Formats: C-alpha cells, structure tokens, sequence
C-alpha cells in the first residue's frame, strides 16, 4: 500500500498448497497450516455447501443452497468459498436389496422420477451406491423369501 | 501526549476545539495531534466486513452521487440521522463521528430451499422490481438463497414449507 | 538491540514508527 | 518533547539519525 504497508484484501481470504517457504506479512492472520489435502476413498464422497455465490472451475455458477458430492478416489481441492458439511459413504447393496431413501427437498432423483419433498422411494442397483445430496440413507431392504 | 502514531488500518475521532468540530484521522500517518485538537481515544480498528457477511450503522453519513463522504460546513461529517445504512462486503472503512454502530460480523441471511422469509415492513419503501410496498405487506422470501437486508425491511420470522405425502391435506 | 541478525529462513514485521508502518 | 512550536524568524538545526544527517 502507499502507506508502506502491505495492502490487503481484508474479508478475502487466501488458499495455498506445496511450494517454497514464505514470510508472513503484517496485518495477515493465519487461520490454518499444515493438514494433508482433503483425500477420500472411491466408495465415499464429500458434501459441500456453499458459503456464497462464487465461480465454479467448469465455468459454472454456484448458488449458496447447492450441494456439492465429490466422489471417487481423490484430493479435494479447497476453495475459501466452499465449506465442508460432510463425508457420505457409498452404501452397498447386496443381491435382492433394495436401498430405501426420502427426498429432503424438490429435485430429481437419479431414477428421474420428479421428487416432492418428503417422498420415499427403492433402490433398485445392485452392489455400491452413493446417495444424492438431497436424498438420505435409510435402511438395506430384503426381498422376502418366496418358496 | 503530542504525538499520535496512527496504525495503517486504523482511525481516531479527533475533536478540533477551535472549530468546535469532531472529524477522522486515518491512514498509516504518524500524524501528531495539535494542542488545540484533542484526540479522545487511541487507534481504533478500521471495521472490517468479510464476504458474505453484512453489517448495519445508525446515523450514517451523507453521501453523494458518488457516494463520497460529505462533511458539513461545520467540518463535522454530515449525517442522515433516523436513516441507518446497510453494508456487504468491501475494503475496511473507518468509522465517522456521530455515526452509531448497531450491527456489525454476521453470516448473510441464508435460507433453505424447503423455507422461506416472512418479512413485515416497517413504513413504506420502493421495491427492487420497483413495486410499492405498504407497511402491512408481507414479503415471503422462498428458495436457496443469501437474502440481502434492508432498512426497512423487517424480518418478522421463518417458516418450513409443509411436507404432504400422499393421500393426504 | 540495533542489530538484528535474521537467520537465512526467517523474517521480521519491522514497524518504522517515521513512516508508522509496518 | 515530540512538539516543537518554531517562532517565525527562528530556526533549529535537527539531527536526523536515521540518514545520520543535519
């Protein structure tokens, strides 16, 4: 800054990964250091809430109510403006299961059927499943045995 | 003492006696006070706002159509007095003499998807879209969102929207 | 003291009280 | 003291430190 001092971008925050060693500067305030990146296994992912509205890598735009799921084996790249809810495992299905789940707002599910708040349906898939964002794990359902 | 080391992001009300007016100091200056002046406190923080984030001032100074501060010929700041002045994010601004900070650091108002804002009005006021609003109105703000505050504004409550399952009313 | 010797992988928020800042 | 009030045909020769200079 003019003043002498370095020039800041005050509510702004800033987001670093692996490089050379640096000073700090005044007036800086160090929330966080030294965390091994945000690693998650393939039959997991993350959920993620929008602190604000702010840029997506792919050029999309993100609203603060969208629910962000990365999964597949990985290392999560942090933003300032993204905040960490959660970690939802994938949810196994073993032959002749069904996976039960409830729609906690209006969207569509992966089946594509239109989903009203508050409604249930099965998981046909076989083997491992991640829930959606908006749907919520319930319960492994057993096909009842039919001598 | 004489001697007023101000810190770079920081500001003090100083009181000129001669002009019997209050006006800011600020900026990384080692600016002494003169002996007429008195300086009625040390180095306050400059307010800071962090994105997402909302604060609210009583007895806002006047501005512009630039939006500048506009001191009074007195070399007092001029204020609106009953208006306050809602703020967002930005670089961090000193505080002005007579100003009243009622509000200060809180996360913009976020609302559910599945809830909404139900919001009287306090007196009358242009709306965005420029609707007129009537003080018994009752704004209904629904969806994902960060509502952004006004004024005028109040905000009566929230309300969960009503899940129906089937076969039912 | 006046002198300050700063190590090769280290460093100091000097404030100059002249210019009043750091 | 840090306030020096200088009469108007009245001078003072300051030693600046810092540039170690009059």
């Amino acid at each position: 800054d003019i003043t002498g001092q370095v020039r800041l971008r005050h509510a702004d925050q800033e987001i670093r990964l692996a490089q050379d060693p640096f000073p700090l500067y005044p007036g800086e305030v160090l929330e966080k250091d030294i965390t091994p990146l945000q690693v998650v296994l393939p039959n997991t992912a993350l959920h993620l809430k929008a602190l604000l509205d702010f840029e997506d890598k792919n050029g999309d735009k993100v609203m603060a109510g969208d629910e962000w799921l990365f999964e597949g084996p990985g290392t999560y790249i942090p933003q300032k403006e993204v905040e960490v809810v959660e970690i939802i495992q994938a949810t196994v299905i073993k032959q002749n299961q069904a996976l039960r789940l409830r729609a906690r707002k209006e969207c569509f599910d992966r089946e594509g059927k239109g989903r009203v708040t508050g409604e249930e349906w099965l998981v046909r898939s076989v083997g491992a499943y991640l829930p959606a964002v908006f749907e919520e794990v319930l319960d492994l359902v057993d096909a009842v045995i039919l001598t | 003492e004489a001697i007023i080391r101000i810190p770079p992001y920081h500001y003090i009300h100083v009181l000129d006696q001669n002009s019997n007016v209050s006006r800011v100091e600020v900026g990384p200056k080692t600016y002494i006070r003169q002996d007429n002046e008195r300086v009625l406190f040390a180095p306050v923080r400059m307010v800071t706002v962090p994105p997402r984030h909302y604060c609210i001032v009583a007895n806002p100074v006047s501005r512009d159509t630039q939006s500048s501060v506009l001191f009074d010929i007195t070399g007092q700041v001029r204020l609106r007095h009953a208006d306050q002045e809602i703020r967002l994010a930005q670089d961090p601004f000193p505080l002005y003499p007579g100003e009243v900070l009622e509000k200060d650091i809180t996360p913009l108002q976020v609302v559910l998807p599945n809830t909404a804002l139900h919001l009287k009005a306090l007196l009358d006021f242009e709306d965005k879209n420029g609707d007129k609003v009537m003080a018994g109105d009752e704004w209904l703000f629904e969806g994902p969102g960060t509502y952004i505050p006004q004024k005028e504004v109040e905000v009566v409550e929230i309300i969960q929207a009503t899940v129906i399952k089937q076969n039912q009313a």
